[PDB]
RNA sequence: AGCCAGGAUGUUGGCUUAGAAGCAGCCAUCAUUUAAAGAAAGCGUAAUAGCUCACUGGUCGAGUCGGCCUGCGCGGAAGA
């Protein structure tokens, strides 16, 4: 029920300035969920604006395999949204421990696509957030990392 | 001179000095004037170069009065210096950050040649290289 | 280099074999090339320490018996189900 | 440590330098400090690179089986700890007095080495430092 | 003092002892390690 | 737990546990915790062991479990008069003959294998012994 | 096995952090003098410093240390 103006934030633009020009309708690529990290070289789709695909990733590379001339780079202008994932030990509240750190977290924790299964203690969380600065994440990761049950805190592409 | 009855190192940079928070206690727990520490750290560093953290073996004699002898700038300091970096590797040896041609590992070595154990100066460089690796740097020499 | 002492076996029954095994020595067999396969009673412990080394299960080995030195190899072994000691050995007359 | 010949890597190394072994001096250093021989190995590692290098190993099993060669007077030099005074670059020279410099400086002391007759002087510090 | 059926070193400064046949892990450090039975 | 999904029959004769099991020599991993005594294993015991063995070495390393329960075990409901038909399979088990290697392990330094296996062995009802993978 | 000593330098290794200087956590883990001293095994601080180990050098005067397979015991062991 805690579930976006960010859908109008890209409309607020300035998130990208492709090859020397901004505005250009673009979006996050579900594969390399870019953030103001290691560049971005947005692909030009025939419709639906630019398909920013972070920078360097198979799909971003396979479009090279196709007709690469469609692809171009982009700076960043001025850092909204991101999907993140952390692995844990089964549960017994070790997920609630995440939920506890989730309670600690300040950023909007949207998609809480939790998972675990396996034949045992392997557990995870497909959390999605609106994190801003790149530095702010590791902080959460560090806050996630106090709990050794939080066996693998990390952002995923 | 008097041994170590209030002798410790330090980590300010260049001629810069004064605060208690970072290392004031080095003198703060001693009682020696922190402002005498300022001007006098410059008694040595009034000519000493910027942002290259140079430690000073505080030398407070067995009778309150003192002197001091800074170390020539640290190897880690002269790597932040020679590498073109500002900080060490994001993650050690598995990645690099700034180059230091061995003529510079050696020049810095000739800084330590009068401030460190040695016989083989390039071996001093071997220490500065392990130093370069541990902190993770563009190893080029 | 690897070398053992051995014996032509007397009775070859399961019983005599078993107790012989209780006698810190155990039956082993050697065959290949041509000779009628020969029963080889042999001391346990020596073989035990000798086998620990992996080379034992690959290299040419020399088995003693009345002075003759056959140069077989370690073809196979059957160990005790839950004890360190062996139980039986098969030798290709390399 | 390691087998006889490996401990001979030590003793044959020592003896290899015993060939240059002229002036003789010893001491049982059951007490000292890293700083002094840090500056002394720094000394040999400065004024003349590597000379009279002392990888001290004083057994009545090493100095003894290291004695036969030269400095026969080493027969009564082995029990308890033993320092190595070796000549090479300026034979029968100050190499001894350097440990006099160390003497006044906490090594407990060089403890009045009896010295031997290979160059000349024994317990006394040499009077001939080359003109 | 523990009187359980196990008893074994609880550091190293703990020590095995067989007084009256009875095993008692005395500990020259932690008083707590002291135990009996074995 | 580790019960077998589906079965030809929902109940089975008590049977006998004589003999020396075939699952002997180390196969997959680098070591293994061979059984020594004789006895049976409730599936939950295997799980208690697996965890109290896995957690012992964290997620690094690898663990094979040579045995499977499958044998059904019924029980008469409490305070029930004899006969009246077979009970109900309360739990599953595995007949374990001596020499039936259980948890084969791999990927970690031997000392660790000794470390964990000692623990899981503590959970187990039957005596055990560590074993190193052998060359033929 | 005890007892003497040393136990360092680059260097307070980096990253991180208010701070890591052996020891917040993540990685490097080489080099120098080396008798020998882990970019530190334990304690320890706000970081420090400090104290002890590894290891090495003295002493001493003979075996000694760690495992395996086994024979008999011991502990675990409380009722009217």
């Amino acid at each position: 029920q805690l579930q976006y103006t960010p859908q109008n934030r890209s409309k607020d633009n300035g998130r990208v300035v492709v090859e020397g020009v901004g505005n250009l309708m673009h979006h996050i690529a579900r594969c390399c969920q870019p953030i103001p990290g290691d560049e971005i070289v947005g692909f030009i789709t025939q419709g639906r604006g630019i398909s920013v695909h972070r920078a360097d990733c198979e799909q971003l590379a396979e479009l090279r395999s196709h007709a690469p001339e469609r692809i171009v780079d982009a700076v960043w202008g001025e850092g909204y949204s991101l999907v993140v994932r952390v692995v844990a030990n089964d549960r017994s509240g070790l997920l609630r421990d995440i939920t506890t750190i989730l309670a600690n977290e300040k950023v909007n924790v949207l998609g809480v696509a939790s998972r675990s299964d396996t034949k045992q203690q392997l557990a995870t969380i497909d959390m999605t957030i609106e994190i801003y600065n790149l530095q702010v994440l590791g902080r959460v990761l560090g806050k996630l990392n106090q709990v050794p049950d939080v066996i693998d805190a990390r952002r995923l592409h | 001179a008097k041994k170590v009855q209030a002798y410790v190192k330090l980590q300010v940079a260049a001629g810069m000095a004064n605060p208690s928070p970072p290392v004031g206690p080095a003198l703060g727990q001693q009682g020696v004037n922190i402002m005498e520490f300022c001007k006098a750290f410059n008694a040595k560093t009034d000519s000493i170069e910027k942002g290259l953290p140079i430690p000073v073996v505080i030398t407070v004699y067995a009778d309150r009065s003192f002197t001091f002898v800074t170390k020539t700038p640290p190897a880690a300091v002269l790597l932040k210096k020679a590498a073109g970096i500002k900080s060490g590797s994001g993650k050690p040896n598995k990645d690099k950050v700034g180059k230091i041609s061995r003529a510079q590992l050696q020049e810095i070595a000739q800084t330590k040649a009068a401030d460190m154990t040695g016989a083989d100066i390039e071996a001093m460089t071997r220490s500065i290289e392990g130093t370069a690796r541990s902190m993770g740097l563009v190893v080029e020499d | 280099m690897f070398t053992i002492n051995a014996e032509v076996r007397k009775e070859q029954g399961k019983g005599a074999s078993r107790r012989l095994r209780a006698a810190n020595k155990f039956p082993a067999i050697i065959y290949g090339g041509k000779e009628a396969p020969l029963a080889i009673e042999l001391d346990h412990d020596k073989v035990m320490n000798m086998q620990a080394k992996a080379e034992f299960y690959s290299e040419v080995l020399t088995i003693v018996v009345d002075g003759k030195e056959i140069k077989v190899k370690a073809q196979d072994v059957q160990r005790h189900p839950y004890k360190p000691k062996l139980q039986h050995i098969d030798f290709v007359r390399a | 440590m390691a087998l006889n010949l490996q401990d001979k890597q030590a003793i044959v190394a020592e003896v290899s330098e015993v060939a240059k072994g002229a002036l003789s001096a010893v001491v049982a250093d059951s007490r000292g400090v890293t700083v002094d021989k840090m500056t002394e190995l720094r000394k040999a590692g400065r004024e003349a690179g590597v000379y009279m290098r002392v990888v001290r190993n004083t057994l009545l099993r090493r100095a003894v089986e290291g004695t036969p060669f030269e400095c026969l007077k080493d027969a009564f030099v082995g029990p308890t700890l033993i320092a190595y005074s070796m000549e090479h670059p300026g034979a029968a020279a100050r190499l001894f007095k350097e440990f006099a410099k160390a003497n006044a400086k906490f090594e407990v002391k060089a403890a009045a080495f009896e010295g031997e007759l290979i160059p000349a002087s024994q317990i006394d510090r040499l009077a001939t430092l080359p003109t | 003092m523990k009187v359980r059926a196990s008893v074994k070193k609880l550091c190293r400064n703990c020590k095995i002892v067989k007084r009256d046949g009875v095993i008692r892990v005395i500990c020259s450090a932690e008083p707590k390690h002291k135990q009996r039975q074995g | 737990m580790l019960q077998p999904k589906r079965t030809k029959f929902r109940k089975m004769h008590k049977g006998r546990n004589r003999g020396l099991a075939q699952g002997t020599d180390v196969s997959f991993g680098s070591f293994g915790l061979k059984a020594v005594g004789r006895g049976r294993l409730t599936a939950r015991q295997i799980e208690a062991a697996r965890r109290a063995m896995t957690r012992a070495v964290k997620r690094q390393g690898k663990i094979w479990i040579r045995v499977f329960p499958d044998k059904p075990i019924t029980e008469k409901p409490l305070a029930v008069r004899m006969g009246k038909g077979k009970g109900n399979v309360e739990y599953w088990v595995a007949l374990i003959q001596p020499g039936k290697v259980l948890y084969e392990m791999d990927g970690v330094p031997e000392e660790l294998a000794r470390e964990a296996f000692k623990l899981a062995a503590a959970k187990l009802p039957i005596k055990t012994t560590f074993v190193t993978k052998t060359v033929m």
